[PDB]
């Protein structure tokens, strides 16, 4: 009968977990921020579009270079672009068609993607021949790869439908270590700044904050009332932001361990497929599935903008490292970057 | 542009060349998804052709086929289905064998999942190949053990015949909004070579029906 | 059935975290939003000869 | 990754000879091949370039109208047909092969060679040093000069530094004025601007003694320069 | 006295060009700003809409000869209009036959229709067709000299010129009208029994929702070819056939309400494609 007080024992933490952050909650921040001078309105237009995919783009990256990008399509197909000259650098045929992630390296030298096959696949792409061979295939996961980044050269972070993440060693191909607790499924993986920690969303309308060295969860967030599908950090590493399928965003703090806005409007009844900050934060890019992405100030909870000009749902968009340009993969085979 | 830049070009150009190829063969391609429960039985109808999802290719009657299983996906279905928008066909397994057996009836779940394959938001024009399997062991258990068990309205004779049209036509009945959709059933003979040829069938039906809409009179 | 010893032990773990005021927080967010406004190009427009896309 | 080079020998002048090039461990159908040919005592000058699938041919001013470069792709060989021979293309011959996108690597391998022998405007690239000495654990600066500047709209200064050993095939060194190559210690240092362009070896080693040779690649004919040699 | 004949003829001509050539540029704009020409039966309307707009230019041409009677144009401009009549005649008639050829692979044999029907082959059958209409007009725009108690402008035959004549009208009803409609009857109805085996029989809706309609649009353009393109075919084979009085001003407007049913073909094409094309419809 240990069951029901491990229970009771359980609700009596959550209850003084929250009532500290009652305590520690004295004014939002939609309060400290009525008082600061709004952008009346953004207009980003297209300056490239990048045409060559016959499927529906399921993921993108940058490079740490804000030039050369990544996409992933359900058609087998894996596309470096070089952003500036809308020129195709590799076009990487992949043995599972079945792609719903896709990294880029910060180093540029491999390019990471998985999907419905629960591989990670690692292709190098500086080769003595001139083609991109692939240097690995990462197995041990029990679900479909929903999200993976790149530490550094060498260490690799999953996150899978098996309510697990992973960090593996490349070299060795062996999974360092697994992050468990979630009870669904994990669809985001966001990396800290300092690259350190990072957060993930699941299905469970939680995100978690682990320690990548260690090997913990750190604290657990529950705002949300769907799945969380989208996942990013602020770019000060003391914040992040979750899209999921109530039609909502949330900007969570860690230090707060609270919710410190929620991005929502009575007309938008469509989920959230991925989100974006700016490079100083003050804008919020989050595409829907309604065809259109929107640019939301984050200090404001105001839509400052709207980027339409998608015949089918944005399932991925991205911001350069140095803010230049918003790239955006929908479901109709096509890239746009907005300036 | 410098000379390296039209070098680029041109290979740009190339590798899109290959891109267009790829795409046509490809388009070349017809896909199914096999999908029922774990012992309704697949692997019967895999066999007849001579970890993640499996895939199985193969060419009848000039016409090339790709068949996707995803039964080793123990998930969330509705997060991973959209992927399997634009298949040409689902195939469905259910097992006759299994009315009298609980795994709740497990041909209780088959009808179940059955209803919430087809009633999908992403399969609203996706034709069913609805194969029922075991008829063999249906006809030697039915002589003994009736169909009250999995359905008590049955009301009718505890034959082969009338039992089996009646599981057809109560997985038939779950089907809202059929003047979109059509079921194509077959009932599972070990001892024959001709299933495919029931697929290739309905597969063609399914390539006509598209042909009507690129001439725009569908 | 240990499990509800290890999500206790957990939730012990994550409960007795310091936690800051939200006013501190906010007051962070507004400082790195307003130390790097000069250097956003999408809040500010761009000029086209140092825009890269044109 | 091989390039081994074939035909060549003694010939008479006004006939003709077919060279091959046997390329094995990379992929051959990617990249665009050069050839490059030596007078025996003189620098090297380039001859002929055909690029990946056969599209785009380009020759010398010397040697348009009588030598044709084609390619084979299933049998991964290059082959030079060279008609009206003549005293001027007594030479050692050099396949090279040369990759184009963002980033790339072009003049990275460079064939052994064959030497063909026989029976008796554009960018002027100029090498002031010549025949410079050198001593081991000193630096030493290489100077070249272009008659027009390298310097593209896009950011691009399109110099690569070649270095020869003594009985070897030129390999390369620089890329694009700042970038080493694959393989190379981090001692060689391109630096430069417009039309004056540096290459710095700071610790000098017994394997750097060679000829050094600067090549631009902003426009056709892709002249190289003379031999900056250090020998000591 | 036929002044309000006069008036009628010329009121109807104006009538047709001026829904044909609205009609070929919607049908062009549509084309280019809707959706990319990237099937074969919009490769072969885009054509259709060509061969159409290239006709449905002679119509003040024929209004004034219908008018005064008398070519000002000279040899010059009556082999350019002679030529461009045959051969957007040939080009838009043989363009419906590939459109017809064409459902009929993509109906009754889709296993090699979805390697048949490739937009690079439709370019190549339709480019085809329009250079084999060349061989016809070449020799029309070649061999046409005027000589006028009557202004008369049409072929100069060689001797014997009522033998050559003959052949050449015999050959154009052989190979325009007869060939044509048989092809496209077979081809249709070979695809509607197809259609019919097809499972969009039984139900209270599927039959007499789809099978009815595509039975309806196919008999419709069938009609609107047969009943805007016998006439004239009939009344040129009864003008070479059987005597009658060519000077007659009410022949003279049969013939011209003869050529007014045709450019109303040329204008009715793209009303068809625009009010019965289910692609159009949707998208
Ligand atoms: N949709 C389009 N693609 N186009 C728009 C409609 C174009 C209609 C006119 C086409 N045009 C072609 C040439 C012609 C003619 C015709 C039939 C038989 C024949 O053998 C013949 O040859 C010529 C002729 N010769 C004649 C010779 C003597 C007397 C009368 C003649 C009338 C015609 C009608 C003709 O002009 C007529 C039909």
């Amino acid at each position: 009968s240990e069951l029901d007080q491990l229970r009771q024992e359980a609700e009596q933490l959550k209850n003084q977990i929250r009532d500290a952050r009652k305590a520690c909650a004295d004014a939002t921040l939609s309060q400290i921020t009525n008082n600061i001078d709004p952008v009346g309105r953004i207009q980003m237009r297209t300056r490239r579009t990048l045409r060559g995919h016959l499927a529906k783009i399921y993921a993108m990256h940058w490079g740490t270079d804000s030039r050369l990008l990544v996409s992933a399509s359900q058609d087998g197909k894996l596309i470096i672009w070089d952003s500036y000259t809308t020129n195709k650098v590799h076009a990487i045929p992949l043995r599972s068609s079945w792609v719903m992630t896709c990294a880029y390296a910060p180093s540029g030298n491999y390019v990471a993607c998985g999907g419905l096959d629960n591989i990670c696949s690692i292709y190098n792409l500086k080769t003595r021949e001139g083609n991109v061979r692939v240097s690995r295939e990462l197995a041990g996961h029990t679900g479909y790869l929903s999200c993976c980044r790149f530490l550094d050269d060498n260490q690799i972070v999953t996150s899978s439908g098996d309510t697990t993440c992973a960090l593996w060693d490349i070299e060795t191909g062996q999974q360092t270590t697994t992050f468990t607790g979630h009870t669904g499924d994990v669809m985001s993986l966001s990396l800290a700044p300092d690259t350190r920690l990072f957060v993930s969303g699941a299905c469970d309308a939680s995100a978690k904050l682990w320690d990548v060295r260690e090997g913990m969860c750190r604290q657990t967030f529950t705002g949300h009332e769907s799945d969380i599908n989208a996942i990013c950090f602020f770019p000060n590493g003391n914040a992040f932001a979750t899209g999921s399928d109530d039609a909502t965003c949330r900007l969570f703090d860690l230090r707060a361990d609270q919710e410190l806005m929620t991005y929502s409007h009575d007309n938008i009844i469509c989920g959230i497929t991925s989100v974006s900050f700016s490079k100083s934060g003050r804008l919020l890019l989050a595409g829907y599935d309604d065809f259109n992405c929107n640019v939301w100030d984050a200090l404001k909870a105001d839509r400052a903008g709207v980027l339409a000009g998608h015949d089918n749902r944005v399932s991925c968009l991205g911001v350069t490292d140095d803010g230049m340009a918003v790239a955006t993969g929908s479901w109709d085979s096509f890239l746009k970057i907005w300036n | 542009l410098s000379a390296e830049d039209k070098a680029a070009v041109e290979r740009s150009k190339m590798i899109d060349r290959n891109l267009r190829e790829d795409g046509e063969k490809a388009a070349r391609e017809v896909k199914l998804l096999l999908l029922g429960a774990g012992e309704s039985g697949k692997n019967t109808i895999v066999k007849q052709m001579k970890t993640g999802i499996v895939e199985t290719h193969f060419t009848f009657k000039d016409l090339h086929f790709k068949m996707f299983d995803v039964g080793a996906q123990r998930s969330e279905r509705k997060k991973w289905i959209h992927c399997f928008e634009g298949v040409t066909a689902i195939i469905f397994c259910v097992a006759l064998s299994d009315y009298d057996l609980v795994l709740m009836n497990r041909m209780h779940a088959s009808m179940k999942l059955f209803d919430s394959i087809c009633n999908n938001k992403w399969f609203t024009d996706t034709s069913i190949i609805l194969f029922l399997n075991k008829k063999d062991l249906f006809e030697e258990k039915i002589k003994k053990s009736p169909l009250t068990i999995c359905y008590p309205e049955y009301a009718g004779s505890n034959t082969y015949e009338e039992a089996a049209a009646y599981i057809q036509c109560q997985f038939e009945d779950l089907n809202k909004r059929k003047d979109t959709k059509e079921i194509y059933t077959h009932f599972t003979c070990s001892t024959d070579t001709k299933n495919v040829q029931f697929v290739f069938d309905a597969v063609t039906d399914v390539i006509i029906k598209n042909n009507l809409k690129d001439c725009g009179l569908f | 059935i240990a499990q509800a010893r290890k999500l206790v032990e957990q939730l012990k773990m994550e409960a007795n975290i310091d936690r800051i005021k939200v006013s501190k927080a906010a007051a962070d967010l507004m400082a790195y939003c307003e130390a790097h406004a000069k250097e956003d190009p999408l809040l500010t427009p761009v000029p086209a000869s140092e825009n890269p896309f044109r | 990754v091989q390039l081994v080079e074939s035909g060549g020998g003694l010939v008479q002048p006004g006939g003709s000879r077919k060279l091959s090039c046997s390329a094995s461990g990379f992929a051959f159908s990617s990249f665009g091949m050069h050839w490059v040919r030596q007078a025996p005592e003189k620098g090297l000058e380039w001859v002929a370039y055909i690029s990946s699938g056969s599209g785009t041919i380009y020759y010398a001013d010397t040697v348009k109208g009588r030598f044709t470069i084609s390619r084979d792709d299933p049998k991964n060989t290059l082959f030079l047909q060279m008609t009206s021979l003549r005293s001027e293309d007594t030479a050692m011959y050099y396949c090279v092969r040369s990759i184009y996108y963002y980033g790339s690597s072009p003049f990275d391998f460079w064939g052994q060679g064959t030497t063909l022998t026989v029976s008796s405007s554009d960018i002027v690239m100029t090498q002031a040093t010549s025949s410079v000495p050198v001593t081991p654990g000193e630096s030493v600066s290489i100077s070249c000069r272009s008659s027009k500047s390298l310097l593209h709209s896009n950011g691009n200064t399109y110099l690569y530094w070649f270095l020869q050993r003594p009985g070897q095939s030129p390999q390369l060194l620089i890329y694009r004025m700042s970038n080493l190559a694959s393989g190379v210690p981090d001692r060689f240092s391109g630096s430069g601007s417009g039309t004056a362009f540096t290459l710095t070896i700071s610790r000098l080693e017994a394997e750097d003694v060679g000829v050094y040779y600067c090549m631009q690649h902003l426009e056709y004919p892709l002249t190289f320069g003379a031999g900056t040699k250090l020998e000591l | 006295s036929s002044l309000a004949l006069a008036i009628a003829i010329t009121a109807l001509y104006s009538a047709v060009c001026a829904v044909g050539l609205l009609g070929n540029v919607l049908v062009m704009f549509g084309i280019v700003r809707y959706t990319k020409m990237k099937t074969a039966t919009n490769i072969y309307i885009f054509n259709l809409a060509l061969a159409d707009a290239l006709a449905t230019s002679t119509l003040p041409f024929q209004s004034a000869k219908y008018l005064m009677e008398t070519w000002p144009f000279g040899e010059l401009l009556c082999k350019a209009v002679l030529s461009i009549d045959y051969y957007n005649m040939f080009t838009s008639i043989f363009t419906l036959t590939m459109m017809s050829v064409d459902r009929y692979i993509a109906v009754c044999h889709p296993v090699k229709a979805l390697d048949f029907r490739t937009p690079a082959k439709a370019k190549l059958i339709n480019i085809c067709i329009w250079v084999l209409a060349s061989g016809v007009g070449v020799p029309i725009m070649v061999m046409a000299v005027t000589r006028p108690g009557a202004v008369v402008c049409m072929l100069q035959f060689p001797s014997p010129s009522w033998y050559w004549d003959t052949v050449t009208k015999i050959c154009v009803f052989l190979f325009a009208f007869v060939v044509p409609i048989l092809i496209i009857t077979v081809c249709y109805g070979l695809m509607l029994l197809r259609l019919r085996s097809v499972r969009l029989l039984s139900g209270s809706k599927e039959k007499d929702r789809s099978l009815r309609r595509i039975t309806r649009m196919v008999l419709v353009v069938v009609g609107a070819f047969v009943v805007c393109w016998a006439p004239i075919h009939i009344f040129v084979i009864v003008w070479t056939l059987v005597d009658i009085d060519r000077r007659d001003p009410l022949v003279v407007a049969a013939l011209h309400l003869c050529i007014a049913l045709g450019y109303a073909n040329s204008s009715l094409n793209p009303v068809l494609y625009a009010f019965l094309d289910e692609n159009f419809k949707r998208c």
